[PDB]
């Protein structure tokens, strides 16, 4: 019957970059989903499946929170049945996604004025992500049709590009921390409620 | 199996998220210069800018490497091209160098050139304030000779060895990148190739300027002549009821713009002028309201508001003292959602349709930021102008004015105000059309070779006297060079934007009037309110450069081509009122007259 820890998922201090997203699995505790209806301002929600109210009288056997930075302009993506560099290549969503997004400004705190380089995205990639999947990989991108033999070069391009962020952007261009909170019901017993 | 036009896809997509960071730092390190004047910003606005060329010049050369006739995909061919265009890096590493320094001593000349009074050798004038005061209020004529004569000898003179050696070099860069000379290559920027009902080659511009120039000959010799006469009745002994207006007596340092010529040709001088800046004080505007009202204007045809940053971000007044700013207003899109304005704004009626103008550009930039990066600017070189110009059009008006309460409804419009304000109008706009077409009729037949090198100057006022209908007060030889004595001449800059713009302004505000279903002449208009106008501007607005931009001024007025008719019918009433006063008078000029021909 132990609180089930979203504070440290929600209120940590740094982010994973998209491209290498982070999932924190819940287990064994009791979660008050009616905690959000609250922080209106800059905290929108979506959920798909079954209404938060509803959801707060009910029991999971896993949840995973899956938490990343992006731009404002890509939070859209963050949902199923989108494509673009972040649906495509960093964080995919199922057509048949039964969750909840999360997401929040975060200029105050993820850009820095000479321009914050700690959050990266995947740009190039010979294929879509399967939903869920994560790549992090590091291997120069063959867009000629001359091996790159691990050298940036012409027709050879490091796959991850640095979001630049600074706090006099836009706001599509500011960046938003998200968290992705799935819930699965296999065999084994539930032991995630409210 | 990679094409190259995969490749080329692929390329562009890294060169885009690349440049927009490397250019938004440079933009922002300009601002702060601009708006900060120390050594240290500098320092700081040359570094990053530095690295942006840097940048650019890498990924010219790595562009190169994908064949433009390999590509199918129009978009993506014109941003390809685009950053093709290596310019200067065409030539061989000494030539790029000469032309450089050229071009950097030719604009500190203009830029620190001084004339001192031949009465004091240690009092002396810049052009700016200086010389320009002379040339804007002086009544005098030999103050405004002197002036006149002595920046053209003691400047124009230094300019004339540098020009010389420019024309050759830009005429090598331009045929090396299979131009015909460098003028042609200038027209460039109107070309479409490709795009079948819409192409537009860089030769049909020069038939178009001219064609178009014809037709606003006769407004231009009415108004010629009825400025003449003005003039003749102040200085009786200075100006011939025949001959060319002398090219001293024009309002500026060359007679670009007739603007302050008004106040010794005003038609009825004693009809109270409109000037809201008294209720703008009556009523305690700042610099906020006017750009809060200028805002309310967009929104009130349908276009956003501005922006959080822009009003936490822009510099919107002078800066106090302790530090300097570069006043010039400018509209600044520095990428990544972030806009500015920065305006040292005063709380006069100029400040308040010059906030218009300014922000017009932010609502061009704001409507193609969703273009990729090299698809972000005006369709052509004179699009991004006439949008800002139609703003002032409407937000002048008696009836926009009346509108906000700034000015009280018992103000009366009659035929006289408004043949005032359209003589006003036309020394500025129709007065500076025979001046922009001559001055670039002269540096399209240099760069062809139509003019040898012992006839500039003679060629030169050949066609001032015969097209502008002006004359030299003083004889010039071929140890000057008076077309590089003003600014976009000896600072590298085409010029034909300035008449292109003008006719697209007019095309732009008849067709917005028309859908605000504006009644009765077309000066009289205020497209406010009107979400019909400000959809059919914003279809052009949003496609920036990725369509032609025959099919972007298609978009706003039906018609594919520059056209004189909505000009014409902006100045109709005057052009009437002027064939009446000039009943009496002589009209045009003769060329063989001049101040020093006795
Ligand atoms: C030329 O290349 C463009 C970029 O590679 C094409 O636009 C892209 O088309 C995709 C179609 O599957 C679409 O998902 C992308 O979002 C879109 N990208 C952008 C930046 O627009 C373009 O294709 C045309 O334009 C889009 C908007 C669609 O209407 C397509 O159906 C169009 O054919 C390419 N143009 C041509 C003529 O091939
Ligand atoms: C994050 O911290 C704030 C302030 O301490 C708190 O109100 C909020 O409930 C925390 N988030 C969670 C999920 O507990
Ligand atoms: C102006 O610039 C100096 C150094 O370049 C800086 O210390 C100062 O804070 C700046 N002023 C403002 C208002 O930004
Ligand atoms: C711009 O207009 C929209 C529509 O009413 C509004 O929601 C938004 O807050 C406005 N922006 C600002 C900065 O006032
Ligand atoms: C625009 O609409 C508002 C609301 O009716 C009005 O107060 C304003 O005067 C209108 N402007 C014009 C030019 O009619
Ligand atoms: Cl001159
Ligand atoms: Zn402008």
């Amino acid at each position: 019957t132990n609180l089930c820890p979203f504070d440290e998922v929600f209120n940590a201090t740094r982010f994973a970059s998209v491209y290498a997203w982070n999932r924190k699995r819940i287990s064994n505790c009791v979660a008050d989903y009616s905690v959000l209806y609250n922080l209106a301002p800059f905290f929108t929600f979506k959920c798909y499946g079954v209404s938060p109210t509803k959801l707060n009288d009910l029991c999971f056997t896993n949840v995973y929170a899956d938490s990343f930075v992006i731009r404002g302009d890509e939070v859209r993506q963050i949902a199923p049945g989108q494509t673009g560099n972040i649906a495509d290549y960093n964080y995919k969503l199922p057509d048949d996604f039964t969750g909840c997004v999360i997401a929040w400004n975060s200029n105050k705190l993820d850009s820095k004025v000479s321009g914050n380089y700690n959050y990266l995205y995947r740009l190039f990639r010979k294929s879509n992500l399967k939903p869920f999947e994560r790549d992090i990989s590091t291997e120069i991108y063959q867009a000629g049709n001359k091996p790159c033999n691990g050298v940036a070069g012409f027709n050879c391009y490091f796959p991850l590009k640095s979001y630049s962020f600074r706090p006099t952007y836009g706001v599509g261009h500011q960046p938003y921390r998200v968290v992705v909170l799935s819930f699965e019901l296999l065999h084994a017993p539930a032991t995630v409620c409210g | 199996p990679s094409t190259i036009e995969e490749q080329a896809k692929t390329f562009l997509d890294k060169f885009n998220h690349e440049a927009e960071d490397l250019f938004y730092q440079s933009s922002l390190a300009s601002w702060n210069y601009n708006t900060n004047i120390t050594e240290e910003n500098v320092q700081n606005m040359n570094n990053a800018g530095d690295k942006w060329s840097a940048f650019l010049k890498e990924q010219s050369t790595l562009a190169q490497m994908y064949p433009l006739q390999e590509i199918q995909n129009l978009t993506v061919k014109l941003q390809l091209q685009a950053l093709q265009q290596n310019g200067s890096s065409v030539l061989s590493e000494d030539k790029s160098k000469r032309l450089n320094t050229i071009l950097n001593t030719m604009s500190t000349i203009y830029s620190t050139g001084k004339v001192c009074n031949p009465d004091n050798p240690q009092e002396c004038l810049l052009l700016e304030p200086g010389l320009n005061e002379i040339m804007a209020n002086s009544l005098d004529y030999n103050e405004r000779l002197w002036a006149w004569e002595s920046w053209r000898s003691e400047v124009g003179k230094q300019l004339r060895p540098l020009y010389e050696e420019y024309v050759v070099l830009k005429n090598e860069m331009a045929r090396a990148n299979h131009y015909e000379d460098y003028g042609d290559y200038w027209r460039g920027d109107y070309e479409v190739n490709g795009v079948d009902g819409y192409d537009y080659s860089r030769g049909q511009l020069i038939e178009d300027v001219e064609h178009t120039f014809e037709e606003i000959k006769p407004l231009y010799e009415h108004l010629h002549a009825y400025v003449r006469a003005k003039l003749m009745n102040a200085y009786p002994s200075y100006i011939s009821p025949i001959g060319c207006l002398p090219a001293h007596l024009l309002g500026d340092m060359w007679g670009r713009f007739w603007t302050n010529l008004y106040s010794l040709t005003v038609p009825f001088g004693q009809k109270p002028n409109i000037d809201v800046t008294d209720a703008m004080v009556d009523q305690a505007w700042d610099a906020q309201r006017i750009f809060k009202e200028a805002e309310k204007f967009f929104v009130s045809v349908g276009l956003p508001n501005m922006t959080q940053g822009f009003w936490e971000n822009s510099m919107l007044t002078d800066p106090g003292n302790v530090q300097k700013a570069v006043c010039h207003p400018t509209a600044w899109d520095l990428g990544k959602g972030d806009f500015r304005i920065l305006m040292c704004t005063k709380v006069t009626m100029d400040d308040f349709l010059t906030a218009h103008h300014e922000m017009g550009h932010i609502q061009y930039d704001m409507a193609y930021a969703a273009q990729p990066f090299l698809l972000r600017n005006g369709a052509n070189e004179g699009f991004h102008e006439a949008v800002g110009e139609i703003m002032s059009l409407s937000a002048a008006t008696p009836k926009h004015l009346k509108s906000i309460g700034l000015l009280s409804p018992d103000f009366q419009e009659d035929n006289e105000t408004e043949i005032n304000f359209l003589l006003k109008q036309a020394l500025t706009i129709v007065g500076t059309l025979p001046f922009t077409y001559m001055l670039e009729k002269w540096r399209w037949m240099v760069f062809k070779g139509e003019i040898p090198k012992d006839q500039w100057m003679k060629k030169w006022w050949e066609m001032k006297r015969e097209i502008v209908g002006v004359v030299e007060p003083v004889p010039h030889d071929e140890t000057y060079c008076d077309p590089a004595s003003l600014f976009h001449v000896s600072n590298d800059y085409s010029f034909i934007r300035y008449y292109t713009r003008t006719l697209y302004q007019f095309q732009f505000q008849e067709a917005l009037c028309q859908a605000a279903k504006h009644e009765g002449p077309l000066h009289k208009c205020d497209i406010s309110n009107s979400t019909e106008a400000g959809q059919k501007l914003f279809n052009m607005l949003r496609l920036g450069k990725s369509e032609p931009w025959t099919l972007a001024l298609e978009n706003v007025v039906g018609a594919k081509n520059m056209n004189v008719r909505p000009l014409l019918n902006y100045f109709e009433p005057l052009f009437t009122w002027l064939k009446d006063q000039n009943k009496n008078s002589f009209v045009g000029w003769s060329t063989d007259w001049s101040p020093y021909a006795d």
